[PDB]
């Protein structure tokens, strides 16, 4: 009435099927019962749709409605109930043990039924038999036993089972599953018979009853592979809740009974194979909800649920493409994967502000408005972000996309950044810079290098943070000069061990990083220029390489060295007297450098543009 | 109504300006714009992206408050406009148009023999030609 309908955050994610329960047994008896046991499991070893879609559970001011008024009573239908309750012991015909086993019998199935009438659930009979097959028509005895057992409890003769070994068990132990699948059935619309004859009356324009009537229908038709009746009734359910107008800041309930039939349309119209309506559907519910909400908007709201919306989504998606539905996927396959991750993302800033609004002062439920602020103060990891952004790379990859798991790999390394952990972010980046090399598209190669010398600076990979520097240097034209010129200052410092200026831009820890580097650490645009390649039987070459420098800021002039190429045998302009080879040596040689050796200003540029051969 | 007008070479870009009717681009997705290109390509290209027709390409790249509308000519180029209104009154018929226009105001800026084609538009007449565009039809 003024209680939620239904509370349960994801209910039955897995497939409803059939459930058929029993009294719980000791494990000896159930040692006999073994191989009946994993015959029932062979089910599951044989193909789901040889499978028969039951499961073994295994136990030990109108008025409110019977079974449907509670969200417990809700999940009591779900499992607690079995459809079909069969009491085990082995049927034996014997002298005194015989009778033995009928008094007991009769009275352990007298108390079930004692509990299962106002459940409803029909209790049948199936006793083991390990003795040699009954001819049917022999044994008159059998007759009085059926007779004696029969009367008993009142269960028929026909619900009378006999399980044989394995050869006949196997077939036997599957027309048991039909029939357990016809009474539950037989159940089951029952209890939709009850479900209607409830909706008949109304409480006087209250409709959420109305809701849980379509809602445990839903259980039905789903449960009994109808797929159709449920899902009209969620149409139907999810209407009378919006012409619920929201009252007020409890948008919530609303959001989450929302979800809740959100999900079991979307994956119902899944297993109908109507990928376009579950799209739509989708959309034109999300776009609803971020119209619902006007206040309070705690920024918990809108924010988790919406992410967690999408997540659900993508999960539907799964599922169709475990059925086998492209047409979803040739579009997007990972839609909402990374509209989730930025939702994450949003919720985080959200709880940014939401701490700083706690600190303005913190006389009716603001305790509870504390706890929800100490509660997502636990959600601040934002992990979550990277677990989003690693399905929605995924997911990407499956359909052939190289960038958008790229620049969803940049987000991940800049959270990364903001969980700290540069390490990781180091790496993503030394991943990225080539292809966005290649790329050659100048505006964000820049902008992720800026990153990337960050992260290398912070990182103190002294190593990757001068190769970046000296990439940088190449063609550093787009940024400032000044910039450029303490770039190449703090390059020269640290080959030469000396730490960068930027003293407070670093922080002790940082210090301690790359002071403690090095130890492994070893070893603009210009050009080669060779006057004479396929050498004859007497010449000399000297120094025709000319070094330009696209950089404005000079290079310092103290040293340089090439190293002698071994193709063959092994061996603003600034012009010198450097001039290295002055010997001679056979013909046919052809020359081909490796790397410049830069010793000017610095030691050595440890960047591939020394190109071999332009 | 931001177009952010994208040339695109074989592979690079040559002339992406961020301008509209009113001023300038003032959000910061530029770079990352052109990145949005670079999974318009090497992703939403499937073996589509390039073709020998007159491109027509109504979305093929959509997200919030940003539509892509896509154009490619037998010389390899792309031309890519996005509509960058969720929805505003215009309807495709006048966005083949403006793929018209820009066309022929890309293809007179190549009427140039000094400008070298794949470099970027120096021409700031092909600049106030793609400025009347943004100015008209955003």
């Amino acid at each position: 009435m003024t209680m939620d309908a239904t509370a349960l955050p994801s209910e039955l994610l897995v497939t409803p099927q059939p459930l058929v329960g029993f009294c719980g047994l000791d494990t000896a008896r159930v040692s006999v019962h073994k191989a009946v046991w994993e015959a029932f499991s062979g089910s599951l070893q044989r193909k789901a749709a040889d499978r028969a879609a039951v499961q073994y559970k295994l136990l030990p001011e109108w008025y409110h409605p019977k079974g449907i008024l509670k969200r417990n009573w809700m999940l009591k239908h779900l499992h607690v109930l079995p459809s079909v309750v069969v009491l085990f012991q082995d049927m034996e015909w014997n002298d005194l043990q015989w009778t033995e086993k009928q008094v007991q019998c009769a009275a352990i199935v007298q108390a079930l039924k004692n509990t299962l009438q106002e459940r409803n659930t029909r209790l049948c009979l199936v006793l083991l038999q390990r003795a040699a097959p009954l001819p049917p028509g022999e044994d008159l005895l059998a007759a009085e036993r059926a007779a004696s057992l029969t009367n008993a409890c009142g269960i028929t003769s026909k619900m009378l089972f006999i399980l044989p070994h394995t050869e006949h068990l196997t077939g036997y132990a599957l027309r048991l599953e039909s029939a357990f699948l016809d009474m539950a059935q037989s159940y089951y619309a029952l209890m939709s018979k009850r479900i209607r004859n409830h909706r008949d009356q109304l409480t006087a324009a209250h409709t959420s009853l109305k809701i849980r009537h379509q809602f445990k229908l839903g259980f039905v038709a789903e449960m009994r592979q109808d797929f159709s009746t449920g899902q009209k009734h969620y149409f139907q359910a999810y209407a009378n809740l919006d012409e619920i107008r929201i009252n007020d800041g409890n948008c919530l309930e609303i959001k989450t009974l929302a979800g809740f039939l959100n999900y079991k349309i979307c994956r119902l119209m899944f297993k109908l194979k109507t990928p376009r309506d579950a799209i739509n559907q989708f959309i034109i519910h999300v776009e609803k909800h971020k119209s619902r909400v006007g206040f309070k908007d705690l920024a918990f709201e809108h924010h988790a649920w919406l992410s967690t919306q999408h997540s659900v989504f993508a999960e539907l998606f799964c599922e169709a493409i475990k059925n086998g539905l492209p047409a979803l996927q040739t579009q997007h396959p990972g839609i909402y994967y990374h509209k989730a991750a930025e939702f994450v993302m949003k919720r985080r800033d959200a709880a940014m502000e939401a701490y700083a609004a706690m600190q303005a002062s913190s006389v009716a439920e603001q305790q509870a408005n504390m706890q929800l602020c100490d509660q997502e103060r636990s959600y601040n990891h934002s992990a979550a972000i990277i677990a989003l952004l690693s399905q929605a790379m995924a997911q990407f990859k499956i359909y052939k996309c190289l960038r958008f798991r790229k620049k969803l790999a940049i987000d991940m390394a800049e959270e990364y950044l903001k969980s700290g952990d540069h390490a990781k972010a180091l790496t993503l980046y030394s991943l990225m810079l080539p292809d966005y090399r290649q790329e050659k598209w100048t505006t964000i190669f820049t902008d992720v290098l800026l990153k990337t010398l960050r992260c290398a600076l912070l990182s103190g990979s002294v190593a990757d943070y001068i190769a970046c520097s000296v990439e940088a240097l190449s063609l550093r034209h787009q940024s400032d000069q000044s910039e450029r010129i303490l770039i190449l200052e703090n390059l020269w410092q640290v080959f030469q061990g000396v730490p960068p200026m930027p003293k407070t831009q670093l922080t002790p820890e940082a210090q301690a990083l790359w002071t403690s580097a090095l130890a492994n650490v070893k070893s603009v645009e210009m050009c080669a220029t060779f006057e004479r390649v396929q050498l004859s039987n007497d010449d000399l070459l000297q120094l025709q390489l000319i070094v330009r420098v696209l950089t404005d800021i000079p290079l310092r002039i103290r040293s340089f060295h090439v190293i002698l190429a071994d193709a063959g045998n092994p061996q603003s302009y600034y012009q010198l007297f450097c001039s290295t080879e002055a010997q001679q040596f056979h013909e046919n040689t052809q020359l081909r450098i490796v790397r410049l050796e830069a010793h000017m200003g610095t030691d050595q540029v440890a960047a591939l543009l020394t190109c071999s051969s332009n | 109504m931001a177009f952010c007008i994208a040339v695109i070479g074989k592979d690079n870009a040559p002339l992406y300006l961020t301008t509209s009717d009113m001023e300038q681009e003032l959000e910061l997705q530029y770079h990352v714009n052109a990145a949005l290109d670079v999974v318009e390509e090497k992703c939403l290209i499937g073996k589509g992206a390039p073709e020998s027709k007159e491109l027509y390409l109504g979305l093929l790249y959509s997200t919030e408050n940003h539509k892509i509308y896509g154009f490619v000519t037998n010389t390899r180029v792309k031309f890519i406009v996005v509509i960058d209104s969720s929805n505003v009154a215009l309807r495709e018929n006048e966005v083949r148009a403006i793929f018209r226009n820009l066309h022929l105001l890309y293809t007179d800026a190549i009427c140039n023999p000094f400008y070298i084609p794949g470099e970027s538009l120096t021409s700031k007449k092909f600049d106030r030609a793609v400025q009347k565009l943004m100015s008209g039809t955003a």
